[PDB]
């Protein structure tokens, strides 16, 4: 997270780490949405070009944490695989469309005051909520500045990183680049004129963008952190997959 | 779930978290 602070304990407790089994590395973020289903980016999974096709034999998902420094066994879970669920149009080749991916856990977990799901959108939420200049959040822990080089100074939170960043308008969002924007992505992030700055980096994708109805006083997943050109670039926005617009695959795959 | 969405050491709580009026403020914008 590029320009973000220190989450407050317990702050999102559906976030989740996708890791690489041995040697052990964080690859990307991801959600819990019921105590079986964690939510993350297909591409996470699945990029053909970097010949990039992790099974559930080589991955572990981390639960329970907001500070990345120990292992915090007590309040953390970490758990293997079951399946994978990745969309069928999913689009590697082009923009990464319909980049989203679906992990079954292989037993049921036990939540905790720092394990705890969050929601998925419903119509009426969707529509009172999507908003161009609503603001949205954003978690994780990957790097806090784009770069050159090595750059490998400083950029790797200690403790989870949030960021809270506005919903930009479609049109804004197609003329910030020369890549086709379909409708299963939103944008978000400030714009040049607005002085403020935040956008997810390398290692967020895959993690939830969440929004607080004041309705029901609930979060709701309403994206996930799907890509974007450098990290925190002037002119430039942060893209996320559409959770609602995808709403009808995920209900397929969970039934 | 049911009970999706409301945090343990938040919502449950009555305790808003640091950067949460912010989100609100700008929906009543």
């Amino acid at each position: 997270i590029v320009e973000g602070q220190d989450a407050e304990v317990g702050l999102s407790p559906w976030q989740v780490m996708l890791f690489r089994k041995s040697p052990q590395e964080l690859l990307c973020g991801a959600s819990l949405i019921s105590d079986r289903w964690v939510l993350t980016a297909a591409h996470c999974l699945l990029y053909p070009p970097w010949d990039k096709n992790f099974t559930v034999d080589d991955l572990l998902v981390r639960i329970g944490k907001h500070s990345r420094t120990r292992y915090e066994r007590k309040v953390e879970k970490i758990s293997m695989l079951d399946k994978i669920y990745i969309h069928p149009r999913y689009n590697w080749k082009e923009n990464l469309d319909r980049d989203i991916a679906l992990l079954k856990l292989k037993r049921p977990i036990e939540l905790s005051d720092y394990i705890h799901p969050v929601c998925l959108p419903d119509k009426q939420t969707a529509a009172k909520l999507l908003h161009a200049g609503f603001k949205g959040r954003v978690t994780g822990w990957g790097n806090r500045r784009e770069t050159w080089t090595t750059s490998v100074a400083e950029v790797q939170p200690s403790v989870l990183q949030v960021v809270n960043l506005p919903l930009v308008e479609r049109p804004v969002c197609k003329a910030s680049t020369r890549i086709r924007i379909t409708d299963n992505m939103f944008c978000a992030g400030y714009k040049p004129g607005e002085g403020k700055r935040g956008d997810a980096c390398e290692g967020d994708s895959g993690g939830p963008f969440v929004m607080k109805s004041p309705y029901n006083n609930r979060w709701y997943q309403m994206g996930i952190v799907s890509w974007g050109e450098g990290c925190d670039r002037d002119g430039k926005y942060g893209f996320y997959t559409h959770v609602f617009r995808l709403k009808k695959w995920i209900q397929k795959v969970i039934d | 779930e049911a009970d999706c969405g409301l945090r343990p050491l938040f919502e449950k709580k009555q305790v808003q978290d640091q950067t949460e009026k912010e989100l609100f403020e700008s929906y009543i914008e």
